[PDB]
């Protein structure tokens, strides 16, 4: 009777990405995944291989579409109403 | 038949028992109490809550209606006769001045033989009596000068706030600071108690404000008063200050650190304590909103952008006299005073010298979401881990809170002289020299913000030559607004000098764009630079209250 | 019978009174006496204020109950209802002064049951009612809440992504460029540690429950000459429906007499034990429902209580604060009793003397438990009150009375004399920093940190000698005549004794011979009345110049302490502080009693043989040197207040009283009692600090003098702005704007400001009428008791609170639903002001825009029972079974211009519940 | 010099209940009874005090501690039992000369 | 019913003790012997100095 209808159950999380073949770290608490690549890696075409979010959680980078990623990229999980920010970031294993 | 005689009063003392020797001292030490223990969060006697109609601060809260009249004073708007809160500061203040006279009525009727410190005693209660006598001629122009200790109950229905005239007014205040000034110790080891430094330090200022006529019906400036400043200038001198032994501290932050109560610069202030067995402590409960959003709620009293722009100084090491408010600070392209450090607490800077908290732009530190901005005031806030502070619905501190400070009788003593311009502007630019030179020093703390976050410090004295008075005047108001900022005399200062319409009207103009509750602000010339009396005290005495000009 | 039969008497039928089955008999008798007004918010307890012949001082106005001849003032509510016989409301000053020295506000006499001659009788009482909430304040839901929040800064023209509240807003603009919202969106947690996720969540729903109520009455008399006795247990609970608060009372009644010798030495007592324990509700907790924003979860995500994070608004959890304050329970004891003995030493003459008890004990044991509810926390503060109270209150009471019956001359004359003492002390002890935070480890000896204690003690003394001489002729003309001598400990030597005086007359027409042949007109009186009673309802150190040591040892809220300690060596404490001395009030030695003169003038018939009855009664009180604490004049600073006789009180009102009984002819039983009352309130004189400061009406605008007391001064809202063309045309006025409310310009001076105010609130009904319904058929019977009230304002704060966004003191609180239908320009067919986040108008001033039309009709009662036929009944040996269903607030009308709902209750005190009961009586 | 109030309240509170279930018989010379009962009985003894110090009239009147300005110290303590029973009593009586 | 009042003043000065006492005691018969229903109740109210 009270209740809105907007399904706000939208479970948002995001259990792992595999940018190429590399796979990124999440963070949950500042919402950050980040990749590692060889110090030499062409950080501007990569393909997004694999992404597995949730049951009814869409993103708004697809998969296998490529992305320059030489500055973080923000990604948006959403779940009926409710969504999520990420921040992807990729790092050339500097020493 | 003692039937109806056998029950009798329980724990009370009637007002017959009240006047018997043995009491005075429990009534002078009531007398001292009310000052710390008789102030709202919405009314303090650090008189902060009325000090934001200046440009320093804006009114913190969650919104314009946290305190729908306190944004009305502020953008001088709908200030309605019919307030809650200027009612509510009168008798607050006029209580202060019964209890005072409370205890100087049982004093004058003992035998000073007997009770040796009698004039003492009596010192201190005129005292009291005065500071809060001015308090209300600084907030309402036209007050009521009760400093009869031996009238009645009933006679008080007679007094009128036009008895005495603006100066007589003004006269009568500073009797009482003549008589506590001849009558105090010279030190007192006491701390709470007032010294006769302190009287004298007060006495100059009260004289300094009556100089500045108010003449006529209109609150605008009639002249300024030689004999005054003459009276400012003979009390004020240094002799005096060395005898109490009083001066600037070596550090700005003393002054407001926890560790360094009762300081050589803190001439006489409000003692907080702690852990008294007091439900929570004598705190600094008038200063309970202004804790930041951090400590957990009600986030008021925060400095401005235009405060900011004001500290930042130029590449000789002068405040920028006419283009400091063009553009905001930049912390790493601008030489700025390090005084800021020490008054406002800036994002992306340690809170209070604290590591463990950095300012940042979100809604942890700015309860308005922006509106406001999110700079926090550091004068009356302690380190959260101090234990200095407490949470009695409230977070409040036991950090003193400073009246006067040496730094406050130090330019008192240069406008003294300025205003005089009797060929003596170089010992005010003297005095001028030394604050700065106090103030560039004062780096103890923040010494590593060069290397960690970029800031540049430059602050230089003054050459000793020749100046113009227009021109020492201005540095005198810039020495002023830079070392008394968030310290609530902005306004009164502005008021006393009479530019207070055109500041406030180029400060709402100025800050209407970064800040969008100065829309429709406007200050009129004669009728915003005091508060109205209360509609309710008027009405009480019918036909011997006047509302001031322009109401 | 009506005791006096020749003064303002209302005789209350306890038969249905017993019928609506409420704790309080008072409560019960809400509406069923004309010129009385029963106020009760709904709590457990039924608690309820009472208020007869209107305001009629300016101070305490509860009016004098009298269980078995000893006065008292406390609530009915603590003593058990179901064991009453007789009630009866004495409301003029000269038939309720013999009573008592505190009879200025009315009297209420409370007979109890008491053994029936010759006869042994036990009744068993069972009832089980539920009771659920009907009132439930619609309030936004989070999309609701969002969509209100994009439409206050589309208006203020901000943008409403910068909400900062997690929503996302997809919108955009119409043909018209008004702009239209498409969806929006919200973030899952609303805080950045994924703590509180965000949730739809009915906080009335989940603070609300349906409450029950149990009702068990065992009575049994026994009753002869050679003396008689009456025995009474009873026990009440009562579960709120706000969760955790809960009443429950035991009960135990005791009344006896003998009669010794032949007819002389009647030696009688009556006492009564009462057990009531209680968890009340915590202050404003309603309004924490209402405006803590419904997208907070109940719980956070590690199971603890959800709260305030981020930018949401700072509002305690109303669950948690429930949840917290379970514990709080307090027991209280009281104690009603009375003896007295009775000597005839012949035929004419009595000597009664009476001593009377009353001891009431109230134990209680208060907890702060520590509480981190999001961002809002108390800093792990624990602590613990174990606090105590006493009230004895004891009366000594001597009558001497003399009949005499010579001819047809009957006279009676009556001397007494009546002492009173009450003494009431209390102390308090206070602990902090335990470490289990349970309520049976939280002990103050378990307690390790600071510790206070509180303690006072007061008390008083009334002394009285009255007179009172009835004279009657052929018993048709009556005559009384009541003289006072009063004494009060509060007041000084010179002024502590006064004289009160009262005539009465009355003639009863159809006695005389010139009308015998009216037939139908079975009984007319026309009697009239002229009394002076005394007040001094005042604080006890009422003439005392009060200085008292307040260390400051006393919370407080804000820091307002006004305690004398001051850290005068400059230490920051660390031990004991130097203390002193404050004054609270000034002494006035010239105070004295306070007088109240009632002038009543009644009509009484009877028609048909007593089938068509009623009265009319119009009643003059007007009070005077009213001891009223006026407040300092402002420079007299703290301790100013002072009593003083300077007050003038007028209340004029009308009584009408009607009914009808008659039987059908096919055996339908109908009675009929209808009651309608109506009554003007004004001040006359008042203080010129009370009138300044407004405490008695007037907002402290205007002053109160020759108005309603309770009346409010505010602006007048002539409806709102809909065009820039109707904001210039208007005058001028700071914050006017479209959607704005347009102000009237009262002294036409072109501008508005705090001069453009007038009378608005008139807290006075037109009338209040009451009507109860008896219908008897074939074992069969139902009752209805319907009440309404006619021509009353009320102010209300949930207008405030529903009709405007950004009024409160703090912003982004939630707000009712009515709030969706603003005015814009999409929705030009409006009367609610547009939503903005700035108050730029200043609509939180008091004006016509609260004041709404409290005029309702609410059927308060009604009942349904079925008798066990008589044959039956003795077969199962039973003398009378019978069962009942019925109702309670089930039904109500209210004005279409009252936005809110249940306009007895328009604000946020404990809401009235329906309920549901059945029940069965036997009579064994 | 030490002045000082103490303020102390206790409660003592047992209640019981008890149910008994008893028969006679007189056949002949034999009188016998049987009676079968339970009992339930419950204490909760509570007690708490206030104390003050510090005060200046020094008069059972004045002496409150409120009017009290030093330093102050609150005890409390709480307890209770609980007993449970059940019990029979038969009396056999032959010829009013053997019980 | 009783009522009672006993007051004692010790030898030793300023030790004393009195007492209030009402005791209300009372038994019904109903039915014909069936339901039989009975009271005591007693108050006391004892002030002392020791
Ligand atoms: O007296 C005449 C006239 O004056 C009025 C006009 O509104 O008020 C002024 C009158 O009231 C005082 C109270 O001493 O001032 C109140 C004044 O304070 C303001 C602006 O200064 O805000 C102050 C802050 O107080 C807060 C604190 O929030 C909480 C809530 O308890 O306190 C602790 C601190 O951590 C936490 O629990 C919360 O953060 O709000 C308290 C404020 O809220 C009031 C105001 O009506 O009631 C609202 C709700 O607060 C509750 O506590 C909720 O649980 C409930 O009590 C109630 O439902 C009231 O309780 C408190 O004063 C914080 O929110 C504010 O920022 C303004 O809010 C306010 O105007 C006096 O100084 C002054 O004389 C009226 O009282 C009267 O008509
Ligand atoms: O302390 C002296 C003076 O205070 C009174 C009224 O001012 O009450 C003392 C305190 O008890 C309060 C608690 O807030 O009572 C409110 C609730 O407690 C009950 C107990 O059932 O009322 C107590 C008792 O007093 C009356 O309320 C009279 O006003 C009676 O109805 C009742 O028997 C309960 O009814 C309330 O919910 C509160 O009144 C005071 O703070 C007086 O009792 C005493 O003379
Ligand atoms: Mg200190
Ligand atoms: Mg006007």
């Amino acid at each position: 009777d009270f209740k809105s209808g907007l399904r706000l159950d939208g479970d948002v999380w995001v259990n792992s990405i595999r940018l190429d073949e590399y796979a990124g770290t999440v963070d949950y608490q500042n919402k950050a995944i980040v990749v590692g690549v060889p110090y030499d890696y062409d950080i501007t075409r990569m393909v997004v291989t694999e992404m597995n979010l949730s049951e009814g959680a869409k993103a708004s980078i697809a998969i296998g579409e490529t992305i320059d990623f030489s500055l973080p990229v923000s990604l948006t999980v959403k779940n009926g109403d409710v969504q999520m920010s990420y921040t992807i970031t990729v790092k050339r294993d500097e020493a | 038949d003692d039937f109806l005689d056998r029950q009798v009063p329980q724990g009370i003392v009637t007002g017959d028992q009240i006047a018997s020797p043995e009491y005075v001292d429990n009534l002078v030490i009531s007398a001292y109490a009310i000052w710390a223990t008789g102030d709202d969060i919405n009314s303090s006697f650090s008189l902060w809550n009325y000090d934001v109609r200046s440009d320093d601060c804006y009114k913190g809260g969650s919104g314009t209606e946290d305190g729908g009249v306190f944004n009305a004073l502020e953008i001088s708007k709908g200030i309605n006769t019919t307030d809650w809160n200027i009612n509510d500061i009168w008798k607050r203040l006029y209580q202060c001045i019964t209890r005072a006279n409370t205890a100087l009525q049982s004093l004058d009727q003992m035998d000073e033989k007997t009770y040796p410190l009698k004039n003492q005693r009596i010192a201190e209660m005129r005292f009291l009596r005065g500071h809060a006598h001015f308090m209300l001629k600084q907030l309402f122009k036209k007050i009521v000068i009760v400093n009869d200790e031996n009238m009645e109950p009933d006679a008080y229905n007679e007094l009128s706030n036009t008895t005495y005239t603006n100066d007589e007014q003004w006269q009568k205040i500073a009797d009482d600071f003549q008589f506590a000034y001849d009558n105090l110790p010279e030190v007192q080891i006491e701390k709470g108690r007032p010294a006769q430094a302190a009287a004298a330090a007060y006495l100059a200022k009260t004289y300094l404000y009556k100089a500045y006529r108010q003449d006529g019906a209109d609150n605008a400036l009639t002249g300024i008063n030689e004999e005054d400043l003459k009276q400012v200038v003979k009390y004020t001198d240094p002799l005096i200050m060395a005898k109490g032994g009083y001066g600037l501290e070596t550090d700005y932050s003393m002054n407001f650190l926890p560790q360094y109560e009762n300081g050589a610069e803190s001439v006489w202030a409000i003692q907080y304590s702690i852990n008294d067995g007091t439900y929570n402590g004598n705190l600094n409960w008038g200063m309970g909103l202004t804790t930041p959003q951090i400590l957990g709620c009600c986030d008021f009293h925060k400095p401005s952008q235009n405060l900011v722009n004001a500290f930042k100084t130029d590449s000789q090491g002068k405040p920028l006299f006419s283009t400091y408010d063009n553009e905001n600070y930049e912390v790493a392209t601008d030489n700025v005073d390090p005084r800021l450090f020490h008054t406002v607490g800036m994002p992306g800077f340690p809170y209070k010298y604290n590591e463990g908290y950095i300012i940042q732009k979100n809604d942890d530190w700015s309860r308005s979401k922006g509106l406001y901005g999110y700079y926090v005031s550091l004068k009356e806030n302690v380190d959260p881990d101090c234990d200095c502070l407490k949470k009695g619905s409230y977070w409040a501190s036991s950090l003193n809170h400073i009246v006067i400070r040496y730094a406050d009788v130090l330019l008192m003593r240069a406008e003294a002289l300025i205003q005089l311009n009797d060929g003596r502007i170089t010992d005010a630019i003297s005095l001028i020299n030394e604050v700065r030179s106090r103030a560039a020093g004062s780096t103890m703390l923040i010494f590593n913000y060069k290397e960690d976050y970029g800031v540049n410090f430059k602050v230089t004295p003054y050459d000793l030559k020749a100046y113009a008075q227009d021109e020492a005047m201005k540095m005198l108001k810039w020495e002023r607004r830079v070392e008394f900022g968030m310290e609530s005399s902005r306004f009164f200062d502005l008021v006393r000098w009479g530019e207070a319409k055109d500041v406030i009207n180029a400060y709402y103009v100025t800050e209407a764009s970064r800040c969008s509750i100065y829309k429709n602000a406007g200050f009129t010339e004669n009728k915003n630079e005091y508060l109205p009396v209360p509609f309710e005290q008027i009405s009480a005495s019918n036909g011997n209250y006047t509302q001031n000009f322009g109401w | 019978r009506k005791a006096d039969l020749t003064g303002a008497v209302s005789v209350v039928k306890v038969d249905e009174i017993q019928k609506q089955g409420e704790n309080n008999p008072v409560k019960a008798l809400q509406g069923r006496v004309p010129g009385m007004n029963i106020t009760a918010d709904g709590n457990p307890s039924g608690s309820a204020t009472v208020r007869i012949r209107g305001i009629g001082t300016l101070n305490n106005n509860d009016p004098l109950y009298i269980i078995d001849g000893v006065p008292t003032k406390a609530g009915m509510h603590e003593l058990n209802g179901n064991d009453i016989e007789s009630i009866q409301v004495l409301k003029d000053a000269a038939s309720a002064s013999i009573y008592g020295s505190r009879a200025a506000n009315g009297v209420i006499i409370i007979t109890t049951k008491q053994g029936k001659k010759g006869q042994i009788k036990i009744n068993f009482d069972a009832s089980v009612s539920a009771s659920m909430y009907q009132s439930k304040m619609n309030v936004l839901n989070t999309e609701q809440y969002g969509r209100a929040m994009w439409q206050a800064y589309v208006n203020d023209g901000e943008n409403p992504n910068g909400n900062a509240l997690g929503y996302a807003y997809n919108w955009g603009y119409n043909a018209d460029g008004n702009p239209v919202l498409y969806g929006m969106t919200l973030s899952k947690y609303l805080d950045s540690k994924n703590t509180m996720p965000v949730a739809d969540t009915d906080w009335f729903d989940e603070i609300t429950r349906t409450g029950v109520i149990q009702q068990y009455n065992l009575s049994v008399s026994n009753g002869s000459e050679k003396g008689s006795s009456f025995f009474s247990l009873g026990y009440y609970k009562n579960l709120g429906v706000i969760k955790d608060t809960d009443f429950d009372r035991f009960s135990a009644r005791m009344n006896s007499d003998y009669k010794l010798i032949d007819d002389i030495l009647t030696i009688g007592q009556h006492f009564t034990l009462n057990r009531t324990s209680e968890v009340q509700a915590p202050g404003g907790i309603i309004e924490t429902a209402l405006d803590i924003p419904s997208a907070i979860p109940v719980y956070a995500s590690d199971g603890s209580w959800g709260g305030p994070v981020g930018g949401w608004p700072d509002r305690r959890n109303p669950r948690a604060v429930l949840e917290y304050n379970k514990d709080n329970r307090y027991t209280y004891w009281r104690m009603f009793g009375d003896a007295y003995v009775n000597l005839t030493p012949f035929k004419g003459f009595n000597l009664r003397s009476t001593f009377g008890l009353d001891y009431a004990n109230k134990q209680a044991r208060y907890f702060t438990y520590p509480y981190q509810e999001g961002t809002q926390t108390n800093n792990g503060k624990s602590a613990v009150e174990a606090k105590q109270e006493h009230w004895t209150k004891w009366m000594w009471n001597a009558i001497a009375t003399y009949q005499l019956e010579v001819g047809k001359h009957r006279g009676d004359v009556m001397i007494g004399m009546e002492l009173n003492r009450e003494d009431d002390s209390h102390f308090s002890g206070y602990k902090e920093d335990f470490s289990i935070l349970t309520p049976d480890y939280m002990w103050p000896d378990a307690g390790s940190g600071t510790a206070q204690a509180y303690g006072a003690g007061e008390g008083y003394s009334l002394v009285s000698f009255f007179g009172k001489m009835n004279y009657s002729y052929a018993d048709r003309y009556l005559l009384s005549l009541t003289l006072r001598r009063d004494g009060s400990s509060r007041f000084g030597k010179n002024h502590r004794y006064a004289t009160f005086p009262s005539v009465s007359l009355g003639w009863r027409i159809t006695q005389e011979n010139f009308m015998k042949e009216l037939t139908w007109l079975d009984d007319l009186k026309l009697r009239a009345s002229w009394g002076q009673t005394g007040n001094q309802e005042i604080s006890n150190l009422a003439r005392y110049t009060i200085y008292a040591p307040n260390y400051g040892t006393t919370d407080s809220f804000g820091g307002q302490s006004y305690g004398t300690a001051y850290d005068i060596t400059g230490s920051n404490g660390g031990g004991v502080l130097p203390s002193g001395f404050k004054r609270n009030q000034i002494g006035n030695d010239n105070i004295k009693w306070e007088t109240t003169t009632q002038t009543n003038v009644g009509i009484d018939f009877s028609l048909f043989k007593q089938s068509l009855y009623g009265s009319l009664e119009y009643y003059y009180k007007k009070a005077t040197d009213i001891l009223t604490e006026m407040a300092g004049v402002g420079v007299l600073g703290e301790g100013g207040s002072r009593w003083i006789n300077s007050g003038a009180m007028k209340n004029q009102g009308f009584e009408f009283n009607l009914g009808y009984r008659n039987k059908t002819a096919f055996g339908l039983t109908y009675d009929l009692n209808g009651n309608i009352s109506t009554y003007r309130n004004e001040i006359l004189e008042l203080p010129e600090t009370v009138a300044a400061n407004g405490k008695f009406g007037g907002n402290g605008v205007k002053s109160v003098v020759g108005h309603t007391y309770g009346a409010q001064v505010g602006y007048i809202a002539d409806g709102i702005f809909k065009s820039q063309d109707e904001v210039d045309n208007h005058a001028t006025q700071e914050g006017a704007a479209v959607g704005r409310i347009r102000y009237r310009d009262i002294d036409h001076n072109g501008v508005i400001d705090e001069r453009d105010q007038n009378w608005i609130y008139d807290p006075t009904p037109s009338f209040s009428y009451g009507l109860n319904i008896y219908l008897e058929y074939k074992n069969f019977d139902l009752t209805m008791f319907w009440q309404g009230v006619q021509g009353v304002d009320i102010i209300s704060d949930v207008k405030k609170k529903s009709d405007f966004w950004s009024a409160s003191n703090v912003g982004f609180l939630n707000k009712g639903t009515r709030l969706l239908n603003a005015w814009s320009p999409t929705n030009p067919n409006s009367d609610i002001p547009a939503l903005t986040r700035s108050d730029t108008n200043n609509e939180q001033r008091v004006s016509t825009y609260f004041v709404e039309n409290g005029s309702f009709l609410k059927l308060r009662n009604i009942q349904l029972g079925y008798t066990v036929p008589a044959v039956i009944s003795k077969k199962m040996r039973m003398d009378r079974l019978r069962f009942y269903c019925s109702a309670q607030n089930l039904l109500t009308i209210k004005s279409k211009n009252f936005t809110g709902e249940d306009p007895e209750n328009p604000n946020f005190s404990y809401p009235i519940p329906v309920n549901i009961t059945f029940g069965l009586n036997i009579g064994f």
